[PDB]
RNA sequence: ACCCACUCGGCACCUUACGAGAAAUCAAAGUCUUUGGGUUCUGGGGGGAGUAUGGUCGCAAGGCUGAAACUUAAAGGAAUUGACGGAAGGGCACCACCAGGAGUGGAGCCUGCGGCUUAAUUUGACUCAACACGGGGAAACUCACCAGGUCCAGACACAAUAAGGAUUGACAGAUUGAGAGCUCUUUCUUGAUUUUGUGGGUGGUGGUGCAUGGCCGUUCUUAGUUGGUGGAGUGAUUUGUCUGCUUAAUUGCGAUAACGAACGAGACCUUAACCUACUAAAUAGUGGUGCUAGCAUUUGCUGGUUAUCCACUUCUUAGAGGGACUAUCGGUUUCAAGCCGAUGGAAGUUUGAGGCAAUAACAGGUCUGUGAUGCCCUUAGACGUUCUGGGCCGCACGCGCGCUACACUGACGGAGCCAGCGAGUCUAACCUUGGCCGAGAGGUCUUGGUAAUCUUGUGAAACUCCGUCGUGCUGGGGAUAGAGCAUUGUAAUUAUUGCUCUUCAACGAGGAAUUCCUAGUAAGCGCAAGUCAUCAGCUUGCGUUGAUUACGUCCCUGCCCUUUGUACACACC
């Protein structure tokens, strides 16, 4: 045939990163505990999922994508 | 035209650690038995064996 | 000198063969396992090799005598069947010629092939038997090629990671051809479905058709293949299965150590031909009747009316029969199979045309039709797959199949007006009548048809008729090109196709060469079907008009058959 050629660069793929998450949820001296990161309205996700923060952006994960919620 | 009438054919590709084989079968069905066509081949010409005579006899006729 | 009968001894031929031989053959090559008349000479697998050596003869060249080492499983003989030949004898055929037809070869373009060019211009096939072939008419697709981007659709098994998260996904932005979370930023989400590793699979229009199945083409427009009982031979084998004649035919007559049979040919089947005989038909058509129009009127003539009724089956349809067997008669011939002519006949060239097709052969073609397939290659920066775009069409030129032409048997414009084989739409947009609109291509409104019921009588084309042009590259010819309009499609640029205007090339009958063909054939002519969203200058069939010339031969070419040679048999590659 003729095999291979290439200007270099290969792509690699996702690494989904690392974090021991969910340690945002405060809980206050015993016990009472209140959320960081508010919740989703979409009724297919019942306020379990939350809303990543970055500008503007507040933004539903668990929505694969779906819906703007900005404060 | 027989060939349709009395011939059954067959391929089977019998397929071994080698290569695969042909497998070809051909039946001819006797058509003497043939229950529902031609009872013979278009070849087939019979005549009817006769039989033996014993004439003269001066004339005479039977009545009834 | 001749003739006729005998008889010795010669050179030989003939037929037999009691007999001999491995056989071909042999009156000796016989009288040999039933082995002995007398005598001479030579051989003991093949090569080494008539070589080395010594002797000897010769002027010489060389003659006579004449080893071994080593190597080697065959060399050899006669006969058989094949296969082949640049031997000889017969045939057969418009993929051969003859007698001719219509041409290709010359030109323009269409299309395939080479070549060149190219990011790539995917590839198979190269005499008949590659080259309008792969049903190969490629805009995406197809697609195999090239420029790039995704995805795993990596079964299963073990291991590893790991519920503190094995893994999944993505809004915006960056990025990208792209409204691909491809990748990155960022930080949610997902929950044991994956992910990393090895082993093992899998896909592949990747290789190999010189590993295969299957299919197909070619030999083959051919006529060949085999066994029973007998005859010959130790045997392989042979004869049957052949000089001739005949046929399209190992088709037959005939000859005859063969008789009588089977596969293949023929039979058979399919379609085109013939039935005033049979069964019938508002999905086919005829006559009569009403209802009714036009013209004549003296009755008449020509139409309308999917049922207003009656009848019929000539035409159409398809069931069942019938029909032809080269019949009658005559020429010709071994008075055989046959062949030829006349009459009759729907039909008398295998009735015309096809379908089917024995044994064998080919390193024919096809792994690119197949979830047919061995083995090799590859398998996540893929040769898997998919998405975006290009390419197969690229243009100094060589080859082939075609289309259109060079006009006056014509082009043009009116007008006449006639086929057959097909095909059509359900979970859908196929075939389209009719009405409008538009010069046209087309558009728009409806409509009949899953169909002998509707398109459609497919009112097809050559053609026929009356005019115009008048031999002038002309009103023949329509290449190339400009501008506009429409149709198919997500997409038309490198211009899918259709229409209009303009532009108006080569080509004045085609060198050497070479193709096809014998009657509803050739040739001219259009149609339907395949392909198909759109596109036929291709193909498969169809009918329309309808000739000239053979009714022979072996000159060319091709091939079969004998005969013959063979040291070939993996068979002249
Ligand atoms: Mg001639
Ligand atoms: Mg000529
Ligand atoms: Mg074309
Ligand atoms: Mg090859
Ligand atoms: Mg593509
Ligand atoms: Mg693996
Ligand atoms: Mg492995
Ligand atoms: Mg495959
Ligand atoms: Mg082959
Ligand atoms: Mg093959
Ligand atoms: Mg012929
Ligand atoms: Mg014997
Ligand atoms: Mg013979
Ligand atoms: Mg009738
Ligand atoms: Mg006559
Ligand atoms: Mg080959
Ligand atoms: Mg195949
Ligand atoms: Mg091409
Ligand atoms: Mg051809
Ligand atoms: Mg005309
Ligand atoms: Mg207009
Ligand atoms: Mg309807
Ligand atoms: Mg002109
Ligand atoms: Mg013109
Ligand atoms: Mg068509
Ligand atoms: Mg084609
Ligand atoms: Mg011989
Ligand atoms: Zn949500």
């Amino acid at each position: 045939k003729k095999v291979y050629t290439t200007p270099k660069k290969i792509k690699h793929k996702h690494k989904k990163v690392k974090l021991a998450v969910l340690s945002y949820y405060k809980v206050d001296a015993e016990g009472k505990v209140t959320k960081l990161r508010r919740e989703c309205s979409n009724p297919t996700c019942g306020a379990g999922v939350f809303l990543a923060n970055h500008k503007d952006r507040l933004y539903c994960g668990k929505c694969h994508s779906v819906y703007k919620v900005n404060a | 035209q027989p060939v349709n009438d009395f011939i059954d054919t067959a391929t089977r590709h019998v397929l071994m650690r080698q290569g695969v084989l042909g497998i070809k079968v051909k039946i001819m069905r006797d058509p003497a038995k043939s229950r529902t066509g031609p009872k013979a081949l278009p070849d087939a010409v019979t005549i009817i064996e006769p039989k033996e005579e014993e004439p003269i006899l001066a004339p005479s006729v039977k009545d009834y």
